[PDB]
């Protein structure tokens, strides 16, 4: 799987 | 809605709450009931409102792989045949997450984009709606595979064009959307090249940027720019 | 009951699927359904139905920590005073563990227990009671806390008499039931020389019983016994 | 907390 990321949990 | 007896700020106090026990599935519904009370989202909001999201799909979408594997290898030759129930299962999962990407992506579409005109908010919610259309085409099969497709692809596009002219390189909403479009690249849309070339014209330009930082900016930005590069490193 | 038009194999089958795709809530939904169509459980679907409750209570009690602990500094002096909030979240989540309690004794007296006549079958069902009459006592406050304490108690002491009449010292449900009656005595019942006592009588009686073993009923048992050392480190 | 145990974990 590729690497995702959600903004809210990079900085939550 | 059952959450419109409680107060706006009840709601995102207790969204917090939620997040503090990890109870993903209250904080969505905390926060869906924010959106609702119809007035815009602070960025503390809007953060609030994707952890709460992407926890539950995440789930959604990691018991979905699980269910597909198996149904898979039941249809292979030499598999002894077991029913309906693996491919009754995989659809009853696959009907939940299909719910909540409908749920987020309307709750977008009424209001949040149409209301969004600062570039951190609507940068913010076009990616989440090129996400969401993505977690749909993950498990898309039928006649509007190509047309989910093309959503996401519509969304992350006019996001991006907003990020290049409004935000730095170094931007993490801007960094974070340009990772999540690369992933639909390599794993969607059936184009690595253009993964590969996103995921590295990224991470140069905010590279050459870093030097303008705080020594917490630099940290918020580096931190993407990793998972850009870990990508790189799976993909070349 | 929603699981009424399903196959009794099926829901078994499906509650395979729900465990390896973690989804615990779904497979406490199958088990539960497989219950309810009035046939006894096999030793295999007992551990189903075991596991998935224990899952689903799991997840509740650790939030209810979290949510109780947050309100307990909110009462300390020079705490702000944040509103209800807090402690209405905490009464969701208690209220949600105490159904599913609730649902797992319903099962177990209608009719799991009066028809369970053999030893491994009744000691499981009379631990069950126990754990989740336990797992009430340990939100409860009111009137009715010590009528808790009393019905785990008993359920615990009635499957402690049959397990030592009817099982070897190390049958893993016997071990299971000691340890779990150990932590009802330290955690609940304020009875912590109790719970050394019973560790250490059930240690050493399983450790004379191990000779008796095969390689793999001895993996088994020692596992379990461990569990109890790593009390009794602990505890003294 | 102390360490209890679910025998259908156990087994399963
Ligand atoms: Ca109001
Ligand atoms: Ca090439
Ligand atoms: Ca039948
Ligand atoms: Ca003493
Ligand atoms: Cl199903
Ligand atoms: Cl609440
Ligand atoms: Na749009
Ligand atoms: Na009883």
């Amino acid at each position: 799987k590729s690497n995702s990321i959600s903004v809210g949990e990079f900085y939550r | 809605g059952a959450m419109g007896s409680m107060e706006r700020a009840s709601l995102i106090q207790k969204a917090k709450l939620a997040e503090q026990a990890e109870r993903y599935e209250d904080m969505a519904a905390f926060m869906k009931g924010a959106v609702e009370k119809g007035e815009e989202l602070s960025c503390e909001e809007r953060n609030l409102l994707s952890v709460a999201y992407k926890n539950v799909v995440g789930g959604q979408r990691a018991a979905w792989r699980v269910l597909s594997s198996i149904e898979q290898k039941s249809n292979e030759e030499g598999s002894e045949e077991k029913g309906p129930e693996v491919r009754e299962y995989r659809e009853k999962v696959e009907t939940e997450l299909q719910g909540v990407c409908d749920t987020v992506l309307g709750l977008l579409d009424s209001h949040l984009i149409k209301e969004a005109g600062d570039a951190e908010s609507r940068v913010f919610y076009l990616k989440m709606k090129g996400d969401y259309y993505r977690y749909l085409a993950e498990v898309a099969t039928g006649d509007d595979k190509k047309r989910i497709i093309d959503s996401a692809r519509s969304a992350y596009q006019e996001a991006m064009d907003i990020s290049k002219k409004e935000m730095p390189p170094t931007n993490p909403i801007r960094l974070g959307l340009a990772l999540n479009f690369s992933v639909f690249h390599y794993e969607i849309a059936n184009s690595p090249e253009e993964a590969i070339s996103l995921a590295k014209t990224t991470f140069d330009e905010a590279m050459a940027d870093l030097h303008t930082l705080s020594e917490d900016s630099y940290k918020d930005s580096t931190l993407i720019m990793q998972l850009l590069r870990d990508n790189l490193t799976l993909w070349t």
